[PDB]
């Protein structure tokens, strides 16, 4: 099968600008290649259709071009609606089609450090014989970010798990949390419980903690 | 209208069966092949098959030849697919649509709104739900943090508000997260004045409709 690749995995633009996304293929195609818009708990939406042909509701500010192995989709200025993944999807000898593995975009905007805050486990939890730890990183740009916890200044590996908000559509900031968790045997077994947090729009590493019991 | 109609979101159990629908109405379903996508959580589309109502003639992709039965019954313009014994892995959204024919040639130019397929061994459980409570440290005259853990519950979904939805400003409830359990935890957070919190009740409102479980948590400073 023609294997579909885009690039780049996720673009970020400023809201009125010009996004240009690409797609290459592992063979030609001629200009069989269609575009998809998708958005989140939505199906797909055909934009465009032999490399460069708008679909019927499509605004202008949407093309693309391209032909054999090498195609783009250019949404030339862009408005808060059209933030979403977008996928290709190549048909040169239907019924073979393969898709390729899409392209986030994104809202750029400065550059926002997280505000970080930790919670302990309660002691309505700690009955269960269970004890999750939570960090909160509250409103940040761009989405990267490392948390990293210790107990007791050892580093933890494998006991956590994060969720990401998608990006807020007044302030274009995401929030993530991070849950440690642990038998109440250990939890109540240590007492420094910290967080770090590693963010571009911070200088350096910034820790929340709390002692058990105080 | 031209749409296609897919069937409920099912949740099962490894090994059973499953038959999920796709119905075409405002145009003539004999005349369009309809394709199967499948979209793992997470992930991007994969073409499954096609069929063509008319006569039911199928192409399947090599990926899922055998694994999955694509079939129809044009008395009631309805594709379908179904799997004989079900996996774990084959919890994803499916989605079927019209491939273009004349106009939109070969592309997939009417969607169905997708079926979601959860197939776990876990059972209906709701959840246990826990303060998140604002720090002592949190910043005279600045801005404090609190919020509900929504512990191990299955299936999706649990719907949270805040003060039975008289705070949403600065509330952000997280994506469920699946645990090695194989039940789902969420938080909700919410930012709020610190001066408020002598004055000021908080209460999350969680409902998880599955297991017919409605909690109400007031998180207050300890």
């Amino acid at each position: 099968e023609i294997v579909m690749t885009q690039s780049p995995a996720t673009l970020s633009v400023s809201p009125g600008e010009r996004a240009t996304l690409s797609c290459r293929a592992s063979e030609s195609i001629s200009s069989n290649l269609a575009w998809y818009q998708q958005k989140p708990g939505q199906a797909p939406r055909l934009f465009i259709y032999t490399a460069s042909t708008r679909a019927t509701d499509i605004p202008a500010r949407f093309s693309g071009s391209g032909s054999g192995t090498e195609f783009t989709l250019t949404i030339s200025s862009l408005q808060s609606e059209d933030f979403a993944v977008y996928y290709c999807q190549q048909y040169n000898n239907w019924p073979s089609i393969t898709f390729g593995q899409g392209t986030r975009l994104e809202i750029k905007r400065t550059v926002a450090a997280p505000s970080v805050f930790i919670f302990p486990p309660s002691d309505e939890q700690l009955k269960s014989g269970t004890a999750s730890v939570v960090c909160l990183l509250n409103n940040f740009y761009p989405r990267e970010a490392k948390v990293q916890w210790k107990v007791d200044n050892a580093l933890q590996s494998g006991n956590s798990q994060e969720s990401v908000t998608e990006q807020d559509s007044k302030d274009s900031t995401y929030s993530l949390s991070s849950t440690l968790t642990l038998s109440k045997a250990d939890y109540e077994k240590h007492k420094v419980y910290a967080c770090e947090v590693t963010h571009q729009g911070l200088s350096s590493p910034v820790t929340k903690s709390f002692n058990r019991g105080e | 209208e031209v749409q296609l109609v897919q069937s409920g979101t099912e949740v099962k159990k490894p090994g059973e069966s499953l038959k999920i629908s796709c119905k075409g109405s405002g145009y003539t379903v004999t005349s369009y092949w309809i394709g199967w996508v499948r979209q793992m959580p997470g992930k991007g589309l994969e073409w499954m098959g096609f069929i063509y109502p008319g006569d039911s003639e199928t192409r399947y992709s090599p990926t899922f030849q055998g694994q999955v039965t694509i079939s129809a019954d044009k008395s009631f313009n309805t594709a379908f697919l179904q799997w004989s014994s079900l996996k774990a892995s084959d919890t994803a959204m499916y989605y079927c649509a019209r491939v273009g024919s004349g106009w939109y040639p070969y592309t997939f130019d009417i969607w169905g709104q997708g079926t979601m397929v959860t197939v776990s061994s876990a059972s209906t459980k709701g959840p246990s739900v826990f303060p998140l409570a604002p720090s002592s440290k949190s910043t005279s005259g600045g801005t404090a943090a609190l919020g509900c853990l929504v512990k191990d519950y299955f299936p999706e979904p649990v719907t949270v508000s805040w003060n039975s939805g008289a705070l949403t400003s600065g509330v952000h409830t997280f994506p469920a997260v699946l645990q090695s359990s194989g039940l789902y935890s969420l938080s909700s957070v919410v930012t709020v004045p610190s001066s408020s919190l002598g004055t000021q009740t908080y209460i999350c409102n969680v409902n998880h409709k599955p297991s017919n479980t409605k909690v109400d948590k007031k998180v207050e400073p300890k």
